[PDB]
RNA sequence: UCAGGCGAUGUUU
DNA sequence: CAGCTAGCCATGCACATCGCCTGGAAT
DNA sequence: ATTCAGGCATGGCTAGCTG
């Protein structure tokens, strides 16, 4: 079954795999985040509630009172998005706390002395989001881009090979927290264990171990083991568990039971160790030489001396142990050490030392994070006491204690947000058993450790800022206190917190300038994930292996779509079918496998579980029942790709779209051209302009419904019905019966949008696309936007097109078009631009507005008026005057238009600043505004009463109908009769109700508008009137452009050939562009071939409709030949069948065919070789896809027949009128007596050092010298030489450069002394 | 420098001297009360540092900020780096009398002459125009000069004709390596709106036609004009000073075609005849009776200069290919024949 | 991990090879750069791209066999010493089960299943280093253990 | 088919216990290799000289006159390369870490790709244009270098 | 009219 | 008293273009 | 309406350890 108003042009389908998960919507990243920022939600939990339930409570310095937070609130704007982007002020909201203050008794329980609520204090204002994603803070429309950057927690790395050029690689350690300062762990190749606090200088990490309060004997226990011996009355013997010899080789005979049992000085086997073990014994002998290589563990004193006896960490000699023995002391502790499993690490690091006890620790951290400080007991207490435990300056997240158990193996996930001891010495206990051996490092690049915020959470944390600060500022003052008479708004100065926010959404590195000239462009501009940004890398002086992809990138990130240049791959699109996890990560779908089935059941995943387990491929030939034709399959499991079995695999692939973005879907037969081409093609395709009429392009791929329904410039209804009446400005749809609601029922109106203004200077405009009385289903099309058409995605046209050389004109690239096309008008593009005038009051006199100008005749001044503004519609052109300003003295400073647009004046505005006289015209444009809203919003009541009366009428005629008594009297009041005790009467109230309210609606609502509307806004300051007129230019088409593919080959269109000379067709047809053969195999993209030959197929197709029904015929045969065009292939899809098509839509249906048959082409499904063929075959081209031609010039032919087709073509905005340019004598920078630079700025060029080097490279001279002394700097230099150009004697006189004198007086500025010398 | 609004744009320099100003005056205020000693030492450090931030902020410890966030820049800087002085106003300057746009092919060129639009001319030449305006008793004085140029009537665009005939100009290119990147032509006037450019230098200039600019300059002087026509010419760059092979290489159509042009099949209409000369072998090829490649037995006259430099000529019947013979009516007068007797692929004819 | 013995005709036969690259390989895609370079685009050209990639290619495979030559020692020898299993030497060996198989073992650079294809560092020599005639022999497939017996042997 | 079997054989004698990892790795990777020259050979000897026609007798092969063999032996645009990868299969391709993969790609611009084939190759695109930037930096710092000294 | 930010277009393994 | 010698700073990083945006807080 | 926290390569240098 299909929508009644898909009916309208059904688009013919290849593909074979049947897709089980619609595209969703477009749009999730940004809507979903801005509506989880700013919504009402108990238990906190991510919203204003987390940042409030932060910062507040607020207890003063035990002043016995307190403030405290109940509930916060919005309001409603007091614009709307129309008026602002008229205006310029933001589309902003207020903001209103309910705070509670209390006060205590002194010397007393809580008791409270008494409380205070102000009423919801006022403070600040925060942007909304429009419908569209998109924010409004100054007449412009910017977009926040989400933001990829690393995540909190713990990190391994090695840092291998280039260091320290040993062959010995490193391991460091780091932990990075969401808001706090850094933390790191590290080795040097003399194996000592060092850390550094915010990339300072180094230390031995024993200084924060007993930083924390821990003994030389406590830091040996945590991280060594134990080894004990005994007095047994000679070398006081030992008992060892055989496992501590794992893979070793004694230094002494191992003996027991009077039986030896290995050789002194052999590897051991395990049997060895098992046969012992059995034997359960471990009183043993040792000799002296085993003994000295040991270290003591602990510090032993004895009765009378106590002395120093021994030190801990030191090692063994035979004094120290006759000393220990003549002082009689039982235990002897020492270390289990060893080499490739328990490097001593700790131990070298502490007889490396220098300190002793916790306050030099914490006097020489103290010392060295701030430089020249008097060290000083409470201040390194209260500073190493504030960089890892306190609320004040450090905080992980929710998030980061979840890394940061899950990289320790730990059991929960969740914690505090501060450090612990516990932690840290874990920390480090994982680092050193990875520089044992085992365990591994894990790399940067994986996506489970990059993280994706959005707007919602930026907002957040800037807000926050704002918090802290005003709260500084509210613990300042109430340290104050007084008597009970203060209330909360002196309490409270939000002027910070404007501050802040207005900062972020105005100037920041993520906020910026929307790129909308064309909805595909929106729609790839809001999903773009950046890695730039206050908290990421630089450009250029970042790293290289993150400008890669990785093998965990499927799904996530495209891998073909990204700007080339200066900054590749950190710029990633975000891929199509990706959502974004609860804690902040890239999850993707899958499919469910059970046990032999390919159940259909979705699942999602993250990117660290994908890892375990084992997936298949999307193209894989299923049979009807989840089994897999074969029992061997292509899949992946760990970054591999390897054949597999048959009862192994789990999850399998959701559609084959979901490795590209949607910037890159729409290229058909995309997976037949190389991986640069598709980028470059992705790009171009970002920078289509709007045309005047768009056509459907023929060789789509199915993914255009979306894009553009979703990006909201085209108006998708929201109630189905039946459409009542159209019109260019509105369209005005009844609603059916039971999708209503009881009040208000009504019907709903659309606005349009007519002609305005873009931000890359294009025209925004809507159609309509239905006629009266016309059924309309929920969520469908009713107005065309820019480049778009019945719902469609369509950027440029459709054009018959032939490869073939043709007398150098297309040498290169260079495209050739014929007027065939610049005649049809199929190529004309509108541009608007905005020219501003507006008027200062400066000292020596204001400016003025008037008509009357000196020194200029009767021409430039009829254009105008009795007042001195363009009239709204004159077609002036460059040079003329659009406003009148002079400034006393009187001079000339009027506003005249930049050289060189044509145009036509279609709009112009007024602001006057409030307390200064109107002129006439800003009177009668006022009047004329007043008049247009009156009558609008009396429209809207008239029309929606109309809608109520129908409805009460449609009411009465069941129960209670009175057909001859209810056109007895008029419309007025049909409410004057009555109904019986139904609730019926109910209703009936219900709808007079709301007429009484509409009534005082319209009212409130006109008055207050008039209000709007009358007084002077507000302005910059020193500033009266502005002034603004808009131009709507009509370029056409003209040799220099720069006209596209799609698979990625540019062109400059470079002449227009008269009609007769395109080479035609033994048919009678002319051709209209003509590209160059040989760019084909150089640029690998065999794709816009096939694309040529199925569009080839298309029209065939549809002339041959055309043919049958222009030679009017029965419906039959349209029905049986349309049918057959739609069955042609093997297994698919679409199984359309129009016998139940109602003899009638089959006409509208070959209607909207006469211009093609459209054919549609999913990415890595595409249509193959064969199914073309017999398309063609099906139309009567022949098979091999070229025809003979016939040359226009000679009249003969051309041999070896040629390829014809239509190749789907894109205009750039790169337009040549915005790049030709030449400036003779202009202006001059003020410094450097030099030109400027830019055109805006009427300049010149730009004359490289690379360029003086060729000229010195040839021998020219005179060249060089007048390059950069005539032309240039020499004020002198300049004016001699146009005098003297004047009058044909040609020569200079070089003088001195300018520039370099200043270069004298700057040096001179410093302690030199430099000079000219003797002639 | 003034912006608009109530305000200024703040530089770098006067705040550095302010700053220093300040200090000082604070200091000379301190010398008169005999203040305790540690005071005038926190002042006299205060200056050192000042002074230190004037002649070079960035070289001491933190260096100091300025309006936002960034280090404000200092007299070091006004010399130093990429964007001192040197490399940014002395060794490359910005140049009046110039403009860009973009480029086209035009195949209809003898390669020492490319296109130029006549708006691009007309704003240009200007001084010429004005020059040769009250040369010919058009216009009193300069003002009347500048209205009719402006409003463009009629005998301009003449004079304009006149004025350029013989004036060469100079093309660059925006990567310059290595010193074809800038040569000269002669302009010949043409519509639209994109320079015009020979095909046979896309490769010198290493320019493609996907939307390059290029950029036009103008040398006033006369001597400057010699120079353009005897050393920068177009046609005086026949070989890379890199190594001595030819730059004029035909490029990537062209080759295309002669290969077509030239060629041999086994049997094709026309095979096996006898040509009395290049001349009725194009004249068959036109008339459409004979193959464009079949071999055929022909006569050709050659000329070879082995006397003390002196042309002599020798005639023969060789064995060819009628497309062949075709080519052979451009070769001139001295080559010998085999050169053209085989495929013709790149090679062969850079050789 | 590796061994640098080698057997004497391999290794005339790698030189060879070395020659063969380095002399007439080499020039041949050199001349298709150098004329490739001449042409305009380097971005918006393939062909330069890929004659480079072939390049790099053959200059990885030189650089290997150069090392390669570099450290290879050589053991040329004779019949002399007979008796044992020990390298360079013909065996066959068959299953308790009928499976039978006859192969000589050399060095790593001699894999290419022509004549003599068994590495030294393989568990299945590395099982045989030595052994007599008649014997039992096992080794530690990853799939557990094995088993086999020798029927000759004859070194040259 | 006959490139599947051989691997396939080759895995059976690792499981079986005459080969270690690299070794497989490297056994693997040298057939593929073979087998795309012995298919390079093939296409060309089947394009080159492929038209076989009659003179007046009855038949005798001469250079062709196919499209894209002209366009390459001219010398205009793309060689044996280029026409390898639209023909033949497109060989082997290397991954970030520099490990050559250890399955080619069977197929070529003419026939369909599956996913991970173009997945792949976009691994290698990518990181030949970060070269090419860092790569013209350095040449630029070189040539101003020498112009100064000379 | 100067300084910065951002984005974009070219040449560029 | 001399020869390293490892560790810590200075300085360097292509060219050309176009468009948009914003330039002190407290008293 | 005045005023005060992801680079690399290289070279040069300085404490600091063996004879
Ligand atoms: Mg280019």
């Amino acid at each position: 079954v299909y929508s009644y108003t898909e009916k309208k042009r059904i688009r013919k389908d290849f593909g074979k795999r049947p897709q089980v998960l619609d595209v969703p919507y477009l749009l999730s990243i940004q809507l979903d985040s801005f509506q989880k920022f700013i919504e009402q939600d108990p238990e906190g939990q991510y919203g204003l509630e987390a940042a409030f339930r932060s910062v507040f409570p607020i207890q003063s310095y035990s002043g016995n009172s307190e403030l405290q937070y109940v509930s916060y609130r919005l309001g409603e704007p007091v614009f709307d998005v129309q008026e602002c982007q008229i205006r310029g002020v933001t589309y902003s909201a207020p903001l209103r706390v309910k705070l509670r203050l209390v006060i205590y008794e002194r010397e007393a329980p809580e008791g409270t002395v008494k409380d205070i609520k102000e009423q919801e204090v006022y403070m600040g204002e925060i942007p909304l989001m429009t419908d569209n994603g998109t924010f409004v803070i100054n007449g412009t429309e910017r977009v926040i881009v989400s933001q990829l950057h690393r995540s909190p927690g713990v990190f391994f790395d090695s840092d291998k090979g280039k260091t320290h050029s040993s062959g010995k690689v490193l391991y460091n350690a780091r932990i990075i927290p969401y808001r706090g300062s850094w933390l790191d762990f590290e080795f040097d190749p003399k194996d000592n264990l060092f850390v550094r606090i915010d990339r300072r200088r180094k230390l031995p990490a024993t200084i924060i171990l007993r930083a924390l309060n821990y003994t030389t004997e406590q830091i040996l226990d945590l991280f060594f083991e134990k080894v004990i011996f005994e007095i047994r009355d000679n070398k006081l013997q030992m008992e060892l568990v055989p496992e501590r010899l794992r893979g070793e080789t004694a230094s002494f005979d191992i003996e027991a039971n009077g039986k030896v049992y290995v050789e002194k000085g052999r590897r051991i086997t395990a049997r060895h160790i098992r046969q012992l073990e059995k034997d359960d014994v471990k009183l043993i002998e040792v000799p002296v030489e085993y003994i000295a290589g040991k270290v003591v563990a602990k510090d032993y004193i004895d009765e009378s001396t106590g002395e120093l006896i021994c030190a801990a960490n030191m090692e063994l000699s035979l004094d120290l142990l006759a000393k220990l023995s003549q002082s009689g002391h039982k235990r002897i502790e020492t270390l289990f050490t060893n080499d490739l499993d328990h490097g001593p690490y700790i131990s070298e690091t502490l007889r490396v030392d220098p300190t002793n006890d916790r306050l030099s620790a914490l006097v020489e951290i103290y010392r060295m994070m701030r430089p020249g400080e008097p060290p000083t007991r409470e201040a390194a207490e209260s500073l190493f006491e504030n960089l890892f435990f306190s609320e004040d300056r450090y905080d992980l997240s929710a998030v980061g204690r979840m890394k940061f158990n899950r990289s320790l193996l730990r059991e929960e996930i969740e914690g505090s947000g501060i450090l612990s001891k516990d932690d840290i010495i874990d920390v480090m206990k994982k680092l050193i058993d990875i520089r044992n051996g085992k365990g591994e490092v894990d790399d940067i690049d994986h996506l489970g450790n990059r993280r994706i915020r959005s707007v919602g959470e930026m907002a957040e944390n800037q807000f926050r800022v704002g918090l802290v600060r005003v709260e500084r500022a509210v613990k300042e003052r109430l340290s104050l206190g007084d008597l009970d008479t203060l209330m909360p708004q002196d309490m409270i100065n939000a002027k910070p917190i404007s501050a802040a926010v207005k900062e972020f959404f105005g100037s920041s590195q993520l906020s910026q300038f929307m790129d909308q000239n064309n909805p595909l462009s929106e729609i790839t501009h809001k999903r773009r994930i950046s890695a730039l940004g206050p908290g990421g890398l630089t450009r250029e002086r970042a790293g290289f292996e993150v400008r890669d992809v990785h093998p965990t990138h499927y799904g996530r990130v495209c891998p073909i779509e990204t700007p080339e240049g200066p900054n590749i791959g950190l710029i990633n699109s975000l891929s199509v079918y990706a959502q974004t996890n609860e804690y902040g990560f890239l999850e993707t779908p899958y499919r469910k496998v059970t046990d032999g089935v390919v159940t259909d059941e979705i699942h999602y995943l993250s990117a660290i579980e994908e890892g375990n387990y084992v997936i298949a491929q999307a193209n894989s030939n299923l049979d009807e029942e989840g089994h897999f034709v074969e029992d061997l399959v292509t899949c992946r499991s760990k970054g591999e790709s390897s054949l597999f079995s048959r009862d192994q695999v789990d999850y399998m692939d959701v559609s084959t779209q979901q490795v590209v973005s949607v910037g890159a879907s729409l290229i058909p037969f995309l997976e037949h051209d190389d991986a640069n081409r598709a980028l470059m093609g992705a790009n171009m395709q970002r920078q289509a302009v709007p045309t005047l009429r768009a056509d459907k392009p023929l060789v789509g791929t199915g993914m255009e419904r979306a894009v553009a329904v979703d990006s909201g410039v085209t108006a998708v209804a929201k109630r189905g019905g039946v459409v009542q009446y159209v019109d260019a400005s509105r369209i005005v749809i009844k609603v059916n019966e039971d999708e209503m609601y009881p009040g208000e029922a009504g019907i709903d109106i659309y606005n349009l949008t007519k002609y305005t203004r873009s931000n890359q200077n294009t025209c925004i405009n809507q159609m309509p696309c239905v006629s009266l009385g016309e059924p309309v289903e929920r969520g469908d099309v009713l107005a065309d936007g820019p480049s778009t058409d019945l719902g469609e995605l369509a950027l440029g046209q459709n054009m018959r097109v032939a490869f073939m050389p043709w007398n150098g004109y297309n040498f290169e690239d260079s495209i050739l078009v014929s007027e065939r096309v610049v005649q049809e008008d199929r190529f004309t593009t509108i541009h608007i631009q905005e020219l501003a005038c507006v008027s200062r009051d400066t000292k020596l006199g204001p400016e003025e507005i008037t008509a009357d100008i000196p020194n200029v005749g009767e021409a430039a001044l009829s254009k105008l008026d009795e007042s001195g503004i363009v009239y709204i519609g004159a077609e002036v052109t460059g040079g003329d005057i659009l406003v009148g300003k002079v400034t006393p003295k009187v001079k000339d400073s009027s506003l005249r238009v930049p050289n060189g647009v044509s145009g036509t004046v279609i709009d112009v505005q007024v602001f006057t600043r409030d307390g200064v006289e109107k002129d006439k015209r800003a009177l009668e444009i006022e009047e004329m505004q007043l008049k247009q809203a009156k009558k609008d919003l009396s429209e809207e009541l008239q029309i929606l009463e109309a809608g109520l009366f129908s409805r009460i009428r449609a009411v009465l005629v069941a129960g209670g109908v009175e057909a001859e008594k209810l056109d007895k009297l008029p419309r007025d009041r049909w409410l004057e009769l009555g109904l019986t005790d139904e609730e019926k009467q109910n209703q009936l109230e219900q709808l007079a109700e709301q007429y009484d309210e509409l009534k005082h609606e319209f009212e409130k609502k006109l008055e207050a508008k008039r209000r709007k509307i009358t007084q002077g806004d507000d302005l910059a300051p020193g500033v009266l009137k502005i002034v603004k007129v808009y131009l709507a230019v009509k370029r056409r088409i003209q040799p220099g452009d720069k006209m596209a593919g799609r698979h990625g080959n540019k062109g400059v269109i470079s002449k227009i050939n008269p009609i007769e000379d395109m080479p035609y067709d033994e048919n009678g047809t002319p051709v209209d562009i003509v590209l160059n053969p040989l760019g084909v195999p150089s640029r690998m993209n065999i794709g816009q071939i096939l694309e040529t030959h199925l569009g080839m197929a298309a029209k065939g197709i549809g002339d041959k409709i055309n043919a049958m029904l222009k030679q009017q015929q029965e419906v039959a045969k349209l029905r049986e030949f349309i049918q057959r065009a739609y069955d042609l292939g093997a297994d698919v899809r679409q199984k359309v069948d129009l016998s139940t098509f109602s003899d009638e839509e089959v006409m509208r249906l070959a209607e909207n065919l006469r211009k093609g048959m459209p054919i549609a082409t999913p990415v890595f499904d595409g249509a193959k070789e064969a199914e073309i063929k017999e398309l063609l075959k099906l139309g009567d081209l022949p098979t091999s896809g070229q025809i003979r031609l016939y040359d226009g010039r000679t009249g003969e032919q051309f041999e070896r027949p040629v390829t014809v087709g239509y190749m789907y073509m894109l205009k750039l905005n790169h337009l040549v009128d915005d790049k030709m340019h030449a400036r003779s004598t202009g202006s001059y920078s003020l410094v450097t007596q030099q030109p400027l630079g830019g055109k805006a700025q009427f300049g010149g060029q730009r004359f490289g050092e690379m360029e003086v080097w060729a000229l010195e490279a040839y021998g020219a001279a005179y060249t060089l010298q007048e390059m950069l002394t005539v032309k240039s700097d020499d004020v002198n230099g300049r004016t001699k030489m146009y005098k003297n150009i004047v009058d044909g004697n040609h020569q200079m006189e070089p003088g001195m450069p300018e520039s370099f004198n200043v270069l004298l007086k700057e040096i001179r500025s410093l302690g030199i002394n430099i000079e000219l010398e003797d002639e | 420098v003034p912006l608009d609004g109530g305000r200024f744009a703040t530089s770098d320099l006067n705040d550095l001297y302010r700053r220093v100003i300040n200090r000082n005056n604070r200091l000379k205020r301190l010398l008169d009360l005999a203040a305790p000693d540690i005071i005038v030492r926190n002042e006299k450090r205060m200056l050192q540092e000042a002074v230190d931030a004037l002649l070079d902020n960035g070289r001491r410890g933190r260096a100091i900020t300025g309006s936002n966030k960034r280090p404000l820049k200092s007299l070091a800087d006004m010399i130093k780096g990429k964007q001192g002085r040197f490399r940014q106003n002395l060794l490359g300057k910005r140049v009046d009398y110039s403009g860009r746009s973009v480029i086209t092919v035009g195949p209809y060129l003898r390669l020492h002459q490319c296109g130029l639009p006549k708006k691009m001319a007309l704003e240009l030449f200007k001084p010429f125009i004005y020059g040769k305006l009250e040369l010919r008793g058009l216009a009193t004085t300069i003002k009347a000069a500048k209205k009719m140029v402006e409003r463009e009537e009629a005998v301009v665009w003449d004079i304009l004709d006149e004025v350029i005939r013989e004036h060469p100009v100079l093309l660059n290119r925006a990567p310059t390596l290595h010193r074809l990147g800038i040569q000269a032509f002669e302009p010949v006037l043409i519509e639209g709106k994109a320079i015009q450019l020979h095909p046979l230098v896309c490769a010198a200039y290493n320019a493609d036609f996907d939307g390059d600019q290029m950029a036009v300059h103008v040398p006033l002087t006369l001597e400057a004009q010699l120079e353009a026509r005897a050393l920068m010419m177009s046609t005086n760059n026949i070989l890379s000073p890199a190594n001595g092979e030819p730059i004029i290489v035909p490029s990537q159509d062209v080759v295309l075609g002669l290969y077509y042009m030239t060629r041999d099949c086994v049997n094709a209409k026309g095979e096996g005849m006898v040509l009395t000369g290049p001349k009725e072998a194009e004249r068959l090829y036109r008339s459409g009776l004979a193959s464009l490649h079949a071999r055929v037995k022909v006569r050709i006259t050659e000329y070879e200069k082995d006397a003390n430099g002196e042309l002599v000529a020798k005639t023969s019947l060789k064995d060819t290919t009628v497309g062949r013979a075709i080519l052979w009516m451009i070769v001139p007068k001295g080559l010998p024949y085999s050169i053209v007797n085989q495929a013709l692929g790149k090679k062969a004819i850079s050789k | 991990m590796k061994t640098p013995l080698v057997t004497r005709e391999g290794y005339e036969k790698l030189k060879q090879e070395l020659n063969y690259l380095w002399r007439e390989e080499r020039p041949e895609v050199t001349k298709k750069v150098t004329w490739a370079a001449s042409l305009g685009d380097r971005s918006e050209n393939a062909d330069y791209q890929y004659n480079k990639k072939r390049l790099r290619e053959i200059d990885r495979r030189v650089r290997y066999l150069t090392k390669c030559m570099e450290n290879l020692k050589i053991v040329d020898y004779s019949p002399q010493q007979e008796g044992k299993v020990f390298f360079g030497a013909w065996v066959e060996i068959e299953n308790d089960d009928g499976v039978t198989h006859r192969f000589r073992i050399v060095g790593y650079d001699e894999i290419f299943g022509r004549k003599d294809y068994i590495s030294i560092d393989s568990p299945m020599a590395r099982a045989l280093l030595k052994k007599e005639v008649g014997d039992l022999a096992v080794v530690n497939t990853p799939a557990g253990e094995a088993s086999w017996y020798v029927n000759a042997i004859e070194y040259v | 088919s006959e490139a599947e079997a051989e691997v396939a054989e080759i895995q059976e004698q690792f499981q079986s216990g005459l080969v270690t990892a690299g070794e497989r790795y490297n056994k693997v990777i040298d057939i593929w290799a073979a087998a795309n020259d012995r298919v390079s050979k093939a296409m060309m000897d089947n394009l080159q000289t492929e038209t076989v026609i009659n003179r007046d007798g009855q038949e005798e092969k001469q250079v062709s006159f196919n499209s894209i063999y002209m366009m390459a032996d001219s010398g205009a645009r793309g060689s044996a390369a280029q026409i390898r990868q639209l023909a033949g299969m497109r060989g082997l391709m290397a991954k970030p870490d520099g490990s050559i993969i250890e399955t080619p790609i069977t197929a070529n611009f003419r026939e369909g790709l599956n996913v991970l084939q173009y997945f792949i190759s976009t691994h290698g695109a990518r990181k030949g244009l970060a070269d090419t930037a860092l790569k013209t930096a350095n040449s630029g710092y070189l040539t101003r270098r020498l112009v100064d000294v000379a």
